[PDB]
């Protein structure tokens, strides 16, 4: 940190973790809304079919 | 003396609906795997910065 | 009553799964802002 | 440690949904099952009502008419009853559930 | 129930059941308004013939 | 009686189906404004 | 989210979802308010026929 | 029905869209108070 | 897939899904590289002074 100005280690590291959180989010939010737990055949198609 | 009505309907139906299924699946799996794909691309990237 | 098995997400489930979702991310924006609040004290040793 | 007990999780949650699933197989065999039990009682009757003496041939002609429709609807449930293009009542096997 | 909003076992069994009372009660209401035990042979055609 | 057959849909069937389709219109209703919650995390990270 | 603030892909699906609901709502409240199964043929046209 | 299915705009659509409109002129003020920051190192520059 | 419940459809999309995943543990550690070097592709040792 102090000794580096160009690149934000912390920076990338907090987004990284961000948008893995987004992935979880934005599935549980469109699974609520739908009320199905298989939706878009994103997982296990056995169960879709 | 055959006529001309469809044979076994429900069979040819059952048939259409399980390629179209067999499709979905195989599309859910690339979509899966590309975003296994993309996770590890971002995850590399942040290691080589 | 099968098909209601194999399908049809529990809400209690889903709904606490949003909620720490959400927490995770404020917590990951505050804690972004706390990193973005990128080091100053270059500056400051720069005037020095 | 943590991998484990990610591994033991999931696996436990999806042995969870699978013996969900053999509940329901369970429970539509035991209707179609129902549904015979009663077809034999109702020929059970009939057939304590065919055996006395005081019935004439046709009388007993058209008891008996009735009991081969109620045969043949105990042999197409038991042909036609199907889970998941399973036939339970069809086959002598056995099934097993992770 | 708290689970699941889209169906509702319960009532689909208590709809089974009711149609099933439902079929008796036909039964007994038309058996009283003729007066007679065997009528239009939905039981013992023997006892008809 | 056959026309009765087939028509004279099931009270108790679309009883069901519009409460159940009422409550799928208020969880949806409910989730909408959650997500309405629309990115506002941005303006925090702003001033940073 | 996190990233995008011109689209919202959550809301868009809960809309669509929403309307899916209400086409099978305004369904169920017109065949009760009517008292009929078979109504303007929206729906099988030989049970109407 | 026809008239209302022309008119009618979407509670949900336009609710939406003035919320991200709303975030869009937030996010556009704050960033023009940035700007408008305008350059003053040139006055550090000057004694110099 | 290993209960006995699913059909032969299901394991075939289940198998489907797994050789997909195989696929993509293949490429990343095929495709993996640092400064030219395939970390995960050679059975060797680096020596760091």
């Amino acid at each position: 940190m102090a000794q580096v100005i160009n690149t934000n280690s912390l920076s990338l590291i907090t987004q990284n973790n961000i948008n893995k959180n987004q992935s979880a989010l934005s599935s549980s939010i469109e699974r609520l809304s739908s009320g199905l737990r298989i939706n878009s055949a994103k997982d296990d198609a056995a169960g879709q079919a | 003396s055959a006529g001309s009505a469809t044979t076994n309907p429900l069979a040819a139906l059952d048939d259409a609906i399980s390629s179209i299924d067999k499709f979905r699946s195989s599309l859910g799996a690339i979509q899966n795997r590309l975003d296994s794909a993309v996770t590890n691309l971002n995850n590399t990237t942040t290691n080589l910065s | 009553e099968a098909q209601s098995r194999i399908q049809d997400a529990d809400y209690a489930t889903e709904v606490s799964n949003m909620s720490k979702a959400q927490i995770i991310q404020q917590a990951g924006n505050s804690v972004l802002a706390k990193a973005n609040q990128v080091p100053q004290q270059v500056l400051s040793l720069l005037q020095g | 440690i943590a991998n484990r007990f990610t591994s033991n999780i999931k696996g436990l949650t999806q042995a969870a949904r699978n013996a969900n699933d053999g509940i329901s197989v369970a429970q539509t065999t035991e209707g179609a099952l129902s549904e015979i039990n009663n077809n034999l009682q109702r020929i059970r009757e009939l057939t304590v009502q065919a055996t006395t003496g005081t019935n004439s041939d046709s009388d007993l002609d058209s008891i008996q008419d009735e009991i081969k429709s109620r045969l043949d609807e105990i042999d197409r449930v038991s042909g036609q009853t199907q889970f998941n293009g399973v036939n339970v009542l069809a086959k002598d096997g056995s099934m097993k559930i992770q």
